[PDB]
Protein backbone atom coordinates (compact mmCIF):
# COMPACT_ATOMS: atom_id res chain seq x y z
CA UNK A 1 0.00 0.00 0.00
CA UNK A 2 2.70 2.55 -0.59
CA UNK A 3 1.79 4.56 -3.67
CA UNK A 4 -0.09 7.98 -3.75
CA UNK A 5 -2.24 9.49 -6.43
CA UNK A 6 -0.16 8.94 -9.80
CA UNK A 7 1.43 11.64 -11.40
CA UNK A 8 -0.22 14.00 -13.91
CA UNK A 9 1.47 13.22 -17.24
CA UNK A 10 1.76 15.02 -20.32
CA UNK A 11 0.36 12.60 -22.98
CA UNK A 12 -1.77 10.61 -20.96
CA UNK A 13 -4.77 10.33 -18.72
CA UNK A 14 -6.23 8.23 -16.50
CA UNK A 15 -9.40 6.33 -17.54
CA UNK A 16 -12.15 6.12 -14.71
CA UNK A 17 -10.81 8.98 -12.32
CA UNK A 18 -13.29 7.91 -10.01
CA UNK A 19 -12.17 5.61 -7.21
CA UNK A 20 -10.59 8.34 -4.53
CA UNK A 21 -8.60 5.91 -2.80
CA UNK A 22 -5.48 8.08 -1.81
CA UNK A 23 -3.02 5.32 -0.98
CA UNK A 24 -2.89 1.87 -3.65
CA UNK A 25 -1.43 -1.55 -3.08
CA UNK A 26 2.07 -2.47 -4.65
CA UNK A 27 1.39 -4.04 -8.07
CA UNK A 28 -2.23 -2.02 -8.71
CA UNK A 29 -2.60 -0.97 -12.17
CA UNK A 30 -4.19 1.88 -13.82
CA UNK A 31 -5.04 1.67 -17.19
CA UNK A 32 -4.97 4.76 -19.59
CA UNK A 33 -5.88 7.07 -22.52
CA UNK A 34 -3.66 9.62 -24.58
CA UNK A 35 -4.66 12.92 -24.04
CA UNK A 36 -5.41 14.86 -27.33
CA UNK A 37 -2.53 16.10 -29.98
CA UNK A 38 -0.80 12.55 -28.67
CA UNK A 39 -0.91 9.12 -30.18
CA UNK A 40 -0.66 5.60 -28.51
CA UNK A 41 3.29 4.46 -28.95
CA UNK A 42 3.19 1.11 -27.17
CA UNK A 43 0.70 -1.83 -26.24
CA UNK A 44 0.71 -1.19 -22.75
CA UNK A 45 -1.05 2.03 -21.62
CA UNK A 46 -0.65 1.77 -17.77
CA UNK A 47 0.79 2.69 -14.86
CA UNK A 48 2.05 0.71 -12.29
CA UNK A 49 2.68 0.86 -8.61
CA UNK A 50 6.17 -0.84 -7.63
CA UNK A 51 7.39 -2.02 -4.24
CA UNK A 52 8.73 1.63 -3.83
CA UNK A 53 5.04 3.62 -3.96
CA UNK A 54 6.60 4.86 -6.89
CA UNK A 55 4.29 4.79 -10.52
CA UNK A 56 6.34 3.20 -13.00
CA UNK A 57 5.51 3.61 -17.00
CA UNK A 58 7.20 3.83 -20.05
CA UNK A 59 6.18 7.02 -22.30
CA UNK A 60 3.11 5.10 -23.88
CA UNK A 61 1.46 8.35 -25.63
CA UNK A 62 3.54 10.70 -28.13
CA UNK A 63 3.57 14.52 -29.28
CA UNK A 64 1.34 13.24 -33.04
CA UNK A 65 3.35 16.16 -34.67
CA UNK A 66 6.51 15.49 -37.08
CA UNK A 67 8.90 18.90 -37.91
CA UNK A 68 9.78 19.95 -41.06
CA UNK A 69 12.01 17.54 -42.78
CA UNK A 70 14.13 20.91 -44.49
CA UNK A 71 14.93 22.16 -47.62
CA UNK A 72 16.00 19.76 -50.42
CA UNK A 73 18.72 21.07 -52.43
CA UNK A 74 17.89 20.86 -55.95
CA UNK A 75 14.38 20.03 -55.36
CA UNK A 76 11.05 19.95 -54.03
CA UNK A 77 9.39 18.77 -50.45
CA UNK A 78 5.99 18.92 -51.09
CA UNK A 79 3.04 18.56 -48.06
CA UNK A 80 0.28 16.61 -49.32
CA UNK A 81 -1.75 17.08 -45.87
CA UNK A 82 -0.12 18.13 -43.34
CA UNK A 83 3.20 16.56 -41.14
CA UNK A 84 1.51 14.55 -38.21
CA UNK A 85 1.91 11.06 -37.63
CA UNK A 86 0.72 9.00 -40.16
CA UNK A 87 0.71 11.75 -43.30
CA UNK A 88 3.11 11.58 -46.03
CA UNK A 89 5.41 13.78 -48.08
CA UNK A 90 6.70 13.52 -51.35
CA UNK A 91 10.21 14.51 -52.73
CA UNK A 92 10.98 15.05 -56.40
CA UNK A 93 13.62 16.88 -58.15
CA UNK A 94 13.95 19.86 -60.54
CA UNK A 95 15.56 19.70 -63.50
CA UNK A 96 17.09 16.64 -65.46
CA UNK A 97 18.51 15.37 -61.59
CA UNK A 98 18.32 11.98 -60.35
CA UNK A 99 17.26 11.52 -56.85
CA UNK A 100 18.96 8.92 -55.16
CA UNK A 101 16.99 7.62 -51.81
CA UNK A 102 13.31 7.27 -51.02
CA UNK A 103 10.76 9.29 -52.83
CA UNK A 104 8.38 9.57 -49.98
CA UNK A 105 8.39 9.89 -46.59
CA UNK A 106 5.62 9.47 -43.38
CA UNK A 107 5.32 10.78 -40.04
CA UNK A 108 5.66 7.60 -37.91
CA UNK A 109 6.34 6.38 -34.14
CA UNK A 110 10.10 6.06 -33.33
CA UNK A 111 12.23 6.08 -30.10
CA UNK A 112 10.85 8.80 -27.62
CA UNK A 113 9.24 10.69 -30.08
CA UNK A 114 7.40 10.70 -33.81
CA UNK A 115 9.58 10.66 -37.31
CA UNK A 116 9.61 10.33 -40.71
CA UNK A 117 10.23 6.58 -41.86
CA UNK A 118 12.62 7.84 -44.24
CA UNK A 119 15.32 10.71 -44.63
CA UNK A 120 15.27 13.18 -47.18
CA UNK A 121 17.05 12.07 -50.85
CA UNK A 122 19.50 13.82 -52.67
CA UNK A 123 19.11 15.30 -55.98
CA UNK A 124 22.70 15.36 -57.66
CA UNK A 125 24.44 15.07 -61.45
CA UNK B 1 11.84 29.43 -48.80
CA UNK B 2 13.12 28.02 -45.49
CA UNK B 3 11.68 30.66 -43.29
CA UNK B 4 8.64 28.39 -44.05
CA UNK B 5 10.13 25.35 -42.66
CA UNK B 6 11.60 27.12 -39.75
CA UNK B 7 8.03 28.77 -39.09
CA UNK B 8 6.21 25.78 -39.03
CA UNK B 9 8.81 24.13 -36.87
CA UNK B 10 8.63 27.02 -34.36
CA UNK B 11 4.90 26.66 -34.21
CA UNK B 12 4.89 22.68 -33.74
CA UNK B 13 7.01 23.08 -30.75
CA UNK B 14 4.79 25.73 -29.27
CA UNK B 15 2.29 23.28 -29.82
CA UNK B 16 3.58 20.91 -27.89
CA UNK B 17 5.26 23.03 -25.19
CA UNK B 18 1.59 25.01 -24.68
CA UNK B 19 0.29 21.41 -24.33
CA UNK B 20 2.51 20.63 -21.87
CA UNK B 21 1.86 24.23 -20.05
CA UNK B 22 -1.55 23.33 -19.85
CA UNK B 23 -1.12 19.60 -18.27
CA UNK B 24 1.03 21.45 -15.79
CA UNK B 25 -1.43 24.00 -14.31
CA UNK B 26 -3.84 20.98 -14.69
CA UNK B 27 -1.65 19.01 -12.22
CA UNK B 28 -1.59 22.21 -9.81
CA UNK C 1 1.55 25.12 -53.36
CA UNK C 2 -0.97 26.63 -50.40
CA UNK C 3 -0.39 23.52 -48.11
CA UNK C 4 2.34 25.73 -46.28
CA UNK C 5 0.70 27.93 -45.27
CA UNK C 6 -2.48 26.65 -44.59
CA UNK C 7 -0.34 24.25 -41.97
CA UNK C 8 0.76 27.56 -40.64
CA UNK C 9 -2.62 28.98 -40.12
CA UNK C 10 -3.42 25.62 -38.60
CA UNK C 11 -0.70 25.79 -36.38
CA UNK C 12 -1.18 29.63 -35.26
CA UNK C 13 -4.47 29.28 -34.87
CA UNK C 14 -4.31 25.78 -32.51
CA UNK C 15 -1.82 27.86 -30.46
CA UNK C 16 -3.66 31.17 -30.08
CA UNK C 17 -6.50 28.95 -28.56
CA UNK C 18 -4.53 26.97 -26.29
CA UNK C 19 -3.10 30.42 -25.20
CA UNK C 20 -5.96 31.49 -24.60
CA UNK C 21 -6.88 28.38 -22.39
CA UNK C 22 -3.58 29.25 -20.64
CA UNK C 23 -5.01 32.67 -19.57
CA UNK C 24 -7.65 30.88 -17.44
CA UNK C 25 -4.95 29.49 -15.45
CA UNK C 26 -2.54 33.05 -14.94
CA UNK C 27 -6.06 35.20 -13.66
CA UNK C 28 -6.47 32.67 -11.05
CA UNK C 29 -2.77 33.85 -10.42
CA UNK D 1 16.56 51.41 -2.31
CA UNK D 2 14.98 51.43 -6.43
CA UNK D 3 13.71 54.20 -8.16
CA UNK D 4 10.50 54.27 -10.01
CA UNK D 5 9.29 50.69 -12.61
CA UNK D 6 10.10 51.07 -15.95
CA UNK D 7 7.72 50.38 -19.10
CA UNK D 8 8.85 47.56 -21.34
CA UNK D 9 8.81 46.83 -25.03
CA UNK D 10 6.24 44.41 -23.76
CA UNK D 11 4.01 45.62 -20.58
CA UNK D 12 3.54 48.72 -18.54
CA UNK D 13 2.88 48.85 -14.69
CA UNK D 14 -0.53 48.23 -13.53
CA UNK D 15 -2.01 51.56 -11.43
CA UNK D 16 -1.08 54.59 -13.06
CA UNK D 17 -1.39 55.93 -10.12
CA UNK D 18 2.52 57.18 -11.44
CA UNK D 19 6.12 57.12 -9.81
CA UNK D 20 5.78 57.45 -5.98
CA UNK D 21 9.55 58.09 -6.26
CA UNK D 22 10.88 55.17 -3.94
CA UNK D 23 10.38 51.27 -3.71
CA UNK D 24 12.09 49.41 -0.76
CA UNK D 25 14.16 46.05 -2.11
CA UNK D 26 11.48 43.01 -2.48
CA UNK D 27 8.37 45.45 -3.54
CA UNK D 28 6.79 44.02 -6.52
CA UNK D 29 4.54 45.82 -9.38
CA UNK D 30 2.09 44.07 -11.24
CA UNK D 31 2.33 44.78 -14.75
CA UNK D 32 -0.32 44.79 -17.84
CA UNK D 33 1.04 43.02 -21.72
CA UNK D 34 1.20 46.29 -23.92
CA UNK D 35 -1.03 45.98 -26.95
CA UNK D 36 0.12 43.41 -29.71
CA UNK D 37 1.62 41.10 -26.95
CA UNK D 38 -0.50 38.16 -25.26
CA UNK D 39 0.68 36.72 -21.74
CA UNK D 40 3.19 34.05 -21.03
CA UNK D 41 3.19 33.60 -17.98
CA UNK D 42 1.48 33.53 -14.36
CA UNK D 43 3.91 35.84 -13.19
CA UNK D 44 3.58 39.43 -14.38
CA UNK D 45 5.58 41.29 -11.67
CA UNK D 46 9.06 42.91 -11.42
CA UNK D 47 10.59 42.94 -7.98
CA UNK D 48 13.53 45.24 -6.73
CA UNK D 49 16.15 43.34 -5.59
CA UNK D 50 18.95 44.14 -3.17
CA UNK D 51 21.16 46.62 -5.71
CA UNK D 52 18.03 48.82 -6.61
CA UNK D 53 17.38 47.03 -10.21
CA UNK D 54 13.97 45.69 -11.31
CA UNK D 55 13.87 41.93 -12.06
CA UNK D 56 11.92 40.04 -13.72
CA UNK D 57 11.40 37.40 -16.27
CA UNK D 58 9.74 38.27 -20.06
CA UNK D 59 5.66 37.09 -18.72
CA UNK D 60 4.27 38.56 -22.40
CA UNK D 61 5.45 37.56 -25.77
CA UNK D 62 4.25 38.52 -29.47
CA UNK D 63 0.79 37.80 -30.70
CA UNK D 64 1.44 36.21 -33.83
CA UNK D 65 -0.67 36.95 -37.67
CA UNK D 66 -1.97 34.88 -39.65
CA UNK D 67 -0.45 33.70 -43.16
CA UNK D 68 -2.12 36.10 -45.46
CA UNK D 69 -2.49 33.84 -48.65
CA UNK D 70 -0.92 32.60 -51.83
CA UNK D 71 -0.06 35.66 -54.26
CA UNK D 72 -1.77 34.52 -57.82
CA UNK D 73 1.52 34.68 -60.04
CA UNK D 74 3.34 36.74 -57.21
CA UNK D 75 5.17 35.49 -54.46
CA UNK D 76 5.03 36.01 -50.56
CA UNK D 77 8.25 35.71 -48.65
CA UNK D 78 8.37 35.52 -45.18
CA UNK D 79 11.69 37.89 -43.74
CA UNK D 80 11.43 37.10 -39.95
CA UNK D 81 7.97 35.38 -38.77
CA UNK D 82 4.53 36.23 -39.03
CA UNK D 83 4.40 37.70 -35.49
CA UNK D 84 3.77 41.70 -34.12
CA UNK D 85 6.24 43.90 -35.83
CA UNK D 86 7.51 41.00 -38.03
CA UNK D 87 7.06 42.90 -42.24
CA UNK D 88 6.60 40.54 -44.70
CA UNK D 89 7.35 41.49 -48.83
CA UNK D 90 5.95 41.15 -51.93
CA UNK D 91 6.99 40.48 -55.33
CA UNK D 92 5.40 39.64 -58.94
CA UNK D 93 7.23 37.33 -61.47
CA UNK D 94 7.86 37.62 -64.82
CA UNK D 95 7.34 41.93 -65.64
CA UNK D 96 3.75 41.63 -64.02
CA UNK D 97 2.61 45.14 -62.47
CA UNK D 98 2.34 44.48 -58.80
CA UNK D 99 -0.26 47.25 -57.92
CA UNK D 100 -0.93 47.67 -53.93
CA UNK D 101 1.86 47.62 -51.53
CA UNK D 102 4.98 45.81 -52.10
CA UNK D 103 5.30 45.11 -48.20
CA UNK D 104 2.64 44.39 -45.25
CA UNK D 105 3.60 44.77 -40.93
CA UNK D 106 2.11 42.69 -38.81
CA UNK D 107 0.20 45.44 -36.59
CA UNK D 108 -2.06 46.30 -33.52
CA UNK D 109 -5.70 46.21 -34.73
CA UNK D 110 -8.23 47.35 -32.17
CA UNK D 111 -8.24 44.26 -29.76
CA UNK D 112 -5.56 41.50 -32.11
CA UNK D 113 -2.81 41.94 -34.42
CA UNK D 114 -3.13 42.00 -38.14
CA UNK D 115 -1.48 43.06 -41.58
CA UNK D 116 -1.33 46.74 -42.86
CA UNK D 117 -1.49 46.14 -45.91
CA UNK D 118 -3.40 43.28 -47.94
CA UNK D 119 -2.14 40.88 -50.68
CA UNK D 120 -1.21 43.08 -53.78
CA UNK D 121 -2.13 41.80 -57.57
CA UNK D 122 0.11 40.52 -60.24
CA UNK D 123 -1.56 42.22 -63.72
CA UNK D 124 -1.12 42.48 -67.32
Amino acid sequence: SNCGPPPTLSFAAPMDITLTETRFKTGTTLKYTCLPGYVRSHSTQTLTCNSDGEWVYNTFCIYKRCRHPGELRNGQVEIKTDLSFGSQIEFSCSEGFFLIGSTTSRCEVQDRGVGWSHPLPQCEI
Amino acid sequence: ISQESKLINTLTDENEKLREELQQYYAL
